[PDB]
């Protein structure tokens, strides 16, 4: 006598509360460590609430082989005794035919695509719906927590960025569309992350950032071609071309866009990030603090260049998290 | 009507009108990025 | 009417010479020409959208030659090209190529087989037909109607449509020519004058099929309104107006992924209104349990329902599945016939024994298979029939009245009763026997069958108990007088082996192994293979005694001193009472009630809509035949027979083929039952074959039949769903819309009914079983609704397993 | 352009019934055999 | 799988990546080894089986 009719994931309001409104108003995008609310609809009225509450449990799984040892599978009941710092669920409001359930996730949960499943004593598992879990710069216990709301807006919610190019004495700001909240960027980023088989480590922003940076550098080396060809429309078309091979490729005179693409992926996954330009960057030294420049008697350079050169500028991705595996005092950028 | 509609259904709104100040008939086809409940 | 011809410019295959070959002809209905050289079937013309677009565009800027003063194809081509060049439709340098094209040999269907077929082509500048460059599309009409002339009125004037392709063209061109006087042309072999000429030429283009263009032009010319307008047209504008009105009243049918006859039939008012509007501006005008209140109406309707299907009733039996079913049902009807036979024989002074029951089971089965409306029923003797007969022999022996003669009078009253009920359509009340009563009766009868099958093994274990010591010289004639070693154990082994082999071959029928052909063949022959295997198993053990089948010596009476093959209605030894000549009504009423209930419920169970029976069942005809042959056989001291449930259900199952779990169809034919009855009659002749078949093998077969008869029983499923946690319950209407405890209470009420019936059976008042069964019809309708809701009863008690 | 290509494919599988003096039931039911084949490959 | 029509063979790596006749030939060579070992067992030199 506890048959489920439908489950309203309330994507619009939860997405507004979780700062994922720009992603969708129909798909549930939630940031870990923050409660979100779903509505459970029953086919028939629930006569006795307490025995019905004893008979129901919720299950959240991520990945293709969820397990309790990987923290990719979690089973929690619906009660006021649930651990609000862990996976939990509690009925905030109810009538005869519906339950308003507030579901929480741990601040160190594995990110990615999730399935919410209902288990009603003496019945089979029922799929309630799908939601995507992200990092939470708004949660104090998260590793990517940001103190300032203005910094949170700037480094996670703003899709209109500026990549600084030019020389040190003549800095030209180029408007850039990071587009991290485009409809496919989250799916593409999670698909790229799926090439890493340590899904248990996806709760760690350091591991996720390292994996995605390595993979995006590999894609940049694979897809960027030697020398309109310089017309750019932000990070999202570049990411689409790198991951799928379709679209306008990027040529080697604009190889600095890797920083912006990495910033877009990190921002879409919930890791605060910014693009940083260093003018007069000595690249290719291997740690050596010397640069050799060779000029002929006319004051000009003959060949194509040395391995260690002073670049006019170099872009780089900065990202914000704590460093638990590092000694004290290295949290931040 | 609502019983005969499958649960994962989206709407198409076909708007038809006559405007004598237009030189030629015009067709506008819109696909929204995601389904919307227009107020 | 009118005659229209369509010719395509094509190349032959032998000499590679381009020419004109006719492609289709119209006399209102369109006929198409296949590649073989014969004419396809006559059909209403359907046009494509692009063809009508092409025709409208080329007709808007067309070339009309109205009231043209000529009577020759060559000169008409000359004048048409002259007006083409004048209207700048073609360049003047193209006149030589098009006149060469328009005046080749116009070949017809009579010379297609003489040549090597026809292939599409394009006239090129050099006059050479090259191969078209655009992708080819084989004709839709050559794939739907052409794959397998007296109607022309004498005064009608023909129309010739010429379509051809010529790369030397900027755009497709249309020239429409009407002659002032109808003339015969060398292009048309039929002796009808030609009045209108359609010429459609041009270059391969996107969306221009010239065969479809010519089809559209010919269909437009075959339309009465356009033809009448064209006979009186004085300008191209009037023809364009007629074509505009033709397109105004056209029905375009868009593609859909759900093609249905009812959805298309919903467009009838649209078609009628379009026809009305097209002819409005024209001067012309457009050219089974029903109570029929009729006496014997149900019988006649059953006759008209089943007898039209008589030809299929013989042809559909030509499959090895039917032969395997015959082998199955032969034993399934022979062994109960023998068993019950000697019982009545041992309990009725051999007045009625195996001989009488073999002949009555044979004759009634033959005539019921040849005449009945549901041939899949098996006519045989039932337990209620053995008990009533013992009831009568007891009463007559008490009162001095004779047996055979009373039963002669019981049958005589039975015939009157059945004629009465068929006259007033009394077999209509079988519309109140819902699935409740049907399932209760079927489940109870199956349980009785299983119980008797196990009780026979218990009896043979009692006759030859397991002992330390035996007597090694025990008389065997007629049956062993004392216990024998290794008999009961071998019988149990044989019965278990037969059942196991039959079930394993049933599983192998639906299994995944061996070629799908051999597996199914082997699958339908599961029961015969099991019988053969166990018979050879017992035959190779010569020492151990096992009870075999026993058939009588010949086709004589079981007691030659008690009666003859016939019986005098007024007495054999003494004067029979005249009150018994009237008292025989009430026991005749009881026998009629028994046979009616058994046969009607058996027909209801077998002819369920979920079992894919599309040939119909005749309640009135089957009841009339069964009771009539019972009464007639009573005139010869022969037994009354009824459509028993287990044998008929087994016959239906053995003639049912399974799809890829799903019932596909049933081999509804008369050959199987006829052959079963013939073999039952001939069983006396083939005594050497039957004398080496043990009874234990047939006991295993009986257990198989009783177990497999519970397949479609929803009551059995709801029995099982009482021992399955309320989670594995399958998704069915009575599960998903009824609470689990409510369904269990409904099932328990049916269990109470089953227990009451089973207790009644094991009592001396076992003839009350039909009456107590018709106390479930009251409940299913009267009470039940008092404790249940409408949706609950709709889900639990459904006519065709529907969710209301 | 893709929408136009789909629309031309839709018109390629559209059947036109001209005004034909046959009774409406037979004239409409004659389309069943033809719509069937003209939609054999469209929904494959 | 040597007695089952190929349309039913399970979606396993050794069926998908190997031709059906090749897999049956491999099963046949293993059956030949099995028959050789069975013959060895039923001989007075049955202690040569492990070799
Ligand atoms: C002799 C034994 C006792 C018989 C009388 C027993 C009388 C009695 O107690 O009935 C109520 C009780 C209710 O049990 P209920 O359905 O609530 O419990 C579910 C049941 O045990 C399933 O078998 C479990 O599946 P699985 O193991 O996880 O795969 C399921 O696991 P989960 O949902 O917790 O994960 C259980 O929740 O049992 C019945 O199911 C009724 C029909 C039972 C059968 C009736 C008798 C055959
Ligand atoms: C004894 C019979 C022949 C012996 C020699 C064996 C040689 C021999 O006869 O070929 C066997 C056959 C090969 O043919 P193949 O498998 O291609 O043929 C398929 C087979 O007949 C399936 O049974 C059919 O499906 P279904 O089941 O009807 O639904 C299927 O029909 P379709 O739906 O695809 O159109 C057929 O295409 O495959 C076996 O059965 C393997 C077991 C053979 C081992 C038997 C050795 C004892
Ligand atoms: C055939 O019927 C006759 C008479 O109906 C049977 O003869 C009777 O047998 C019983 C049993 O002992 C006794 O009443 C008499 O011995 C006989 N009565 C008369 C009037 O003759 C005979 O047994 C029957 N035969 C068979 C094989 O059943
Ligand atoms: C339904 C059918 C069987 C008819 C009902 C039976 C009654 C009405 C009829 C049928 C045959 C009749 C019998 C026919 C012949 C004779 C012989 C005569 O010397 C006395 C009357 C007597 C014995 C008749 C009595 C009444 C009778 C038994």
């Amino acid at each position: 006598a506890l048959g489920i009719k439908s489950c309203d994931f309330q994507a619009a309001r939860n997405n507004e509360e979780h700062h994922t409104k720009a992603l969708s108003s129909r798909r549930l995008f939630v940031r870990r460590g923050q409660p979100f609310t779903i509505i459970l609809y029953f086919r028939a009225p629930v006569r006795a609430f307490l025995p019905a509450l004893k008979k129901v449990a919720l299950t959240a799984q991520t990945g293709e082989q969820p397990s309790k040892i990987n923290r990719t599978q979690a089973t929690f009941p619906i009660s006021s005794l649930g651990d609000r710092k862990w996976w939990s669920a509690v009925v905030e409001e109810r009538d005869a035919q519906s339950w308003t359930i507030s579901v929480t996730t741990p601040a160190d949960a594995v990110i990615g695509h999730y399935s919410l499943l209902l288990q009603v004593s003496g019945r089979k598992q029922l799929l309630l719906g799908q939601f995507t879990l992200l990092f939470n710069p708004w949660n104090r216990e998260d590793a990517v927590f940001l103190k300032n709301e203005a910094q949170r807006m700037e480094y996670l919610l703003n899709q209109n960025g500026l990549i600084y190019l030019g020389t040190a004495d003549c800095i030209q700001a180029e408007s850039w569309d990071f587009g991290q909240f485009e409809g496919d960027v989250i799916d593409l980023s999670l698909r790229l992350l799926s090439k890493d088989k340590q899904v248990e480590k996806w709760s760690q922003p350091v591991h996720v950032a390292r994996v995605l940076g390595a993979l995006l550098h590999f894609l940049k080396e694979q897809r960027v071609l030697p020398t309109l060809l310089n017309k750019r429309r932000g990070s999202v078309p570049i990411l689409r071309q790198w991951l799928t091979g379709r679209g306008r490729p990027v040529y080697d005179g604009q190889a600095w866009v890797l920083a912006a693409v990495a910033c877009t992926v990190l921002r879409c996954l919930g890791i605060p990030a910014r693009v940083v330009t260093t003018f007069a960057s000595a690249q290719g030294t291997g740690g050596r603090l010397l640069i050799d420049e060779y000029y002929n008697e006319e004051g000009l350079q003959n060949g194509e260049g040395q391995r260690g050169r002073i670049w006019i500028f170099q872009t780089s991705t900065e990202c914000w998290m704590t460093r638990p595996a590092l000694p004290q005092g290295y949290d931040g950028w | 009507i609502l019983e005969k509609i499958p649960p994962d259904s989206e709407a198409t709104l076909v708007l038809v009108g006559r405007a004598d100040f237009l030189e030629q008939p015009v067709l506008g086809f819109v696909r929204l990025q995601e389904a919307a409940e227009l107020e | 009417k009118v005659y229209v011809e369509l010719q395509e410019l094509v190349m032959d295959e032998k000499n590679q010479e381009l020419r004109w070959m006719e492609a289709a002809r119209w006399v209102q209905l369109e006929e198409n020409l296949g590649e073989n050289g014969a004419w396809g079937r006559p059909h209403l013309s359907h046009l494509t959208f692009w063809s009508l677009l092409e025709l409208r565009r080329v007709f808007t800027k067309g070339t009309v030659l109205l009231d043209l003063q000529e009577t020759s194809l060559a000169g008409v081509a000359n004048q048409l090209l002259d007006r083409f060049i004048f209207e700048d439709q073609i360049r003047p340098q193209d006149r030589e190529e098009l006149l060469r094209a328009l005046l080749l040999k116009h070949s017809h269907a009579g010379e297609l087989e003489a040549l090597g077929g026809v292939k599409p082509a394009v006239l090129t500048r050099s006059g050479d037909p090259s191969q078209p460059l655009l992708p080819q599309h084989s004709s839709l009409e050559t794939q739907l109607f052409c794959e397998q002339l007296e109607k022309i009125p004498p005064d009608s004037e023909a129309t010739l449509v010429l379509v051809g392709r010529a790369d030397f063209l900027e755009q497709p061109v249309l020239g429409f020519v009407r002659l002032q006087e109808a003339a015969e042309l060398e292009a048309v072999e039929l002796p009808v004058p030609i009045r209108f000429l359609f010429v459609l030429l041009g270059p391969e283009a996107p969306h221009i099929d010239y065969t479809q263009l010519g089809r559209a032009a010919a269909t437009l010319m075959s339309e009465r309104v356009f033809r009448i307008d064209a006979y009186m047209a004085q300008s191209r504008g009037e023809l364009l107006h007629s074509l505009e009105g033709f397109l105004d009243c056209s029905l375009v049918l868009p593609p859909t992924d759900a093609p249905s006859e009812q959805a298309l039939l919903s467009l009838v008012p649209v078609q009628r209104e379009l026809l009305r509007r097209r002819y409005q501006s024209s001067p012309a005008k457009p050219d089974p349990l029903q109570q029929t209140g009729q006496l014997f109406g149900g019988l006649v309707r059953d006759i008209r329902r089943r007898y039209p299907y008589y030809l299929s009733d013989i042809t559909d039996a030509f499959s090895p599945q039917v032969l395997a079913a015959v082998i199955f049902i032969y034993f399934a009807a022979l062994s109960p016939a023998i068993t019950f036979g000697g019982l009545l024989g041992e309990k009725t002074r051999n007045q009625m024994g195996v001989s009488e029951l073999l002949i009555s089971t044979a004759v009634q089965g033959i005539l019921f298979a040849l005449l009945g409306a549901q041939p899949l029923l098996v006519v045989g003797f039932s337990g209620p029939l053995l008990v009533f007969e013992e009831a009568f022999f007891s009463f007559c022996e008490t009162n001095g009245l004779e047996y055979i003669v009373g039963r002669v009078w019981i049958g005589f009253w039975l015939i009157l009763l059945v004629v009465l009920v068929v006259a007033f359509e009394g077999s209509f009340l079988v519309r109140f026997i819902s699935r409740y009563t049907q399932e209760i009766f079927s489940f109870l009868i199956s349980l009785i069958f299983i119980y008797e099958t196990f009780s026979k093994l218990i009896k043979i274990f009692q006759d030859h108990p397991l002992q330390k010591t035996y007597n090694y010289n025990v008389l065997m004639v007629p049956k062993p007088q004392g216990p024998l070693p290794n008999t009961a154990l071998l019988s149990l082994v044989l019965m278990a082996g037969t059942f196991f082999f039959a079930m394993m071959l049933r599983k192998f029928k639906n299994s995944s192994y061996f070629p799908g052909k051999l597996r199914r063949v082997i699958g339908d022959f599961g029961v015969p293979i099991s019988i053969l295997i166990m018979v050879l198993v017992d035959f190779f053990i010569q020492d151990t005694y096992t009870q075999k089948l026993s058939v009588p010596d010949g086709f004589k009476v079981s007691n030659s001193s008690a009666r003859g093959w016939v019986i005098h209605p007024l007495g054999l030894r003494s004067e029979f009472p005249i009150w018994m000549m009237f008292a025989s009504a009430l026991p005749a009423l009881l026998v009629f009630i028994l046979i009616f209930l058994e046969s009607q419920i058996t027909t209801l169970i077998v002819s369920k809509p979920e079992r894919k029976m599309v040939k119909g069942s005749g309640f009135h005809l089957d009841l009339l035949l069964v009771v009539g042959m019972g009464g007639v056989a009573a005139l010869f001291g022969m037994p009354w027979l009824s459509a028993t449930t287990v044998r008929s259900v087994t016959h239906a199952n053995a003639l049912t083929v399974m799809g890829k779990a799903q019932i596909q169809e049933v081999k509804e034919q008369r050959i199987s039952g006829l052959l079963v009855a013939v073999l039952v009659g001939l069983s006396i002749l083939m005594e050497p074959i039957l004398s080496r078949i043990p009874l234990a093998v047939l006991f295993g077969i009986f257990l198989y039949m009783g177990v497999t008869s519970l397949s479609g029983i929803q009551l059995f499923d709801r029995i099982l769903l009482l021992f399955k946690p309320p989670k594995y319950h399958p998704d069915v209407p009575y599960v998903k819309r009824v609470k689990t405890w409510r369904m269990h209470l409904f099932t328990g009420i049916q269990i109470i009914c089953l227990a009451v019936l089973w207790v009644v059976k094991s009592t001396p008042a076992s003839l009350a079983l039909p009456f107590v069964l018709i106390l479930t019809v009251p409940l299913r309708r009267v009470l039940l609704p008092l404790i249940f809701r409408n949706v609950e009863l709709q889900c639990l008690d459904a006519d065709d397993a529907k969710a209301t």
